[PDB]
């Protein structure tokens, strides 16, 4: 929303990231308070927070790709009724 | 220069295998010129941009193609990570073809004509 990849003059120099570097910084591990993100774009963010000591790591999540959505499909018609020769198993396997 | 190995695949139509940069892919790249400018100097590089690889690990890979040519043009700058944030958005911008099968191999006189 700062422009992004192209931008201005800015080292990714947010007045709220940097709020939240602080934070985490200043929190005991015995606490048990677990922080995870979430970026559709894994360069553009601050390389500030991937660094030892913060969000280390970082997770790759794939698309759908054949357990998962006859999973995804079946979680959402749980709450309506189905017929019983509707083939999820097979739409599943069709939408790629 | 087209070798006697025999290409197990490829839209080239050669049927065999193509030497490149010390190896052996089954396509000959396309390629289209890139602009650089940094610390006021500007450069002119053409890029060699593999595709439709029948091994996987053979294709080109953006992030290793992006930082062989601003190290191979600039070594030692500071803050050239940048550069390559500018460099990284345009090859992905120029290679998005619309058609998965848009190939314009290079033209290279003799192999293919």
């Amino acid at each position: 929303a700062r422009g992004g990849n192209i931008g201005d003059g800015g080292g990714a120099a947010d007045r709220v990231i940097n709020q939240i570097l602080t934070e985490m910084d200043g929190m005991s591990t015995k606490k048990n308070v677990f922080i995870i993100g979430a970026t559709n774009r894994p360069d553009i963010i601050d390389p500030a927070i991937l660094r030892p000591g913060r969000l280390d790591q970082l997770i790759y999540i794939p698309l759908p790709d054949e357990k998962s959505r006859v999973a995804i499909l079946k979680a959402n018609l749980r709450k309506s009724p189905v017929a019983k020769d509707v083939d999820l198993e097979f739409l599943a396997k069709m939408t790629n | 220069d087209r070798t006697n190995s025999r290409s197990t695949g490829g839209k080239c139509g050669c049927g065999f295998k193509h030497f490149w940069d010390g190896k052996e892919y089954d396509n000959l790249p396309e390629a289209f010129p890139i602009t650089l400018e940094w610390g006021g100097r500007v450069v002119r590089e053409t890029v060699y941009w593999f595709q439709y690889e029948s091994d996987s690990s053979l294709n080109s890979n953006v992030y290793d193609v992006a930082m062989k040519l601003v190290t191979k043009h600039f070594p030692g700058e500071f803050g050239s990570e940048i550069l390559v944030q500018k460099v990284v958005h345009t090859i992905l911008h120029q290679t998005a073809k619309k058609n998965p099968d848009d190939y314009t191999p290079v033209n290279i006189d003799g192999a293919h004509a």
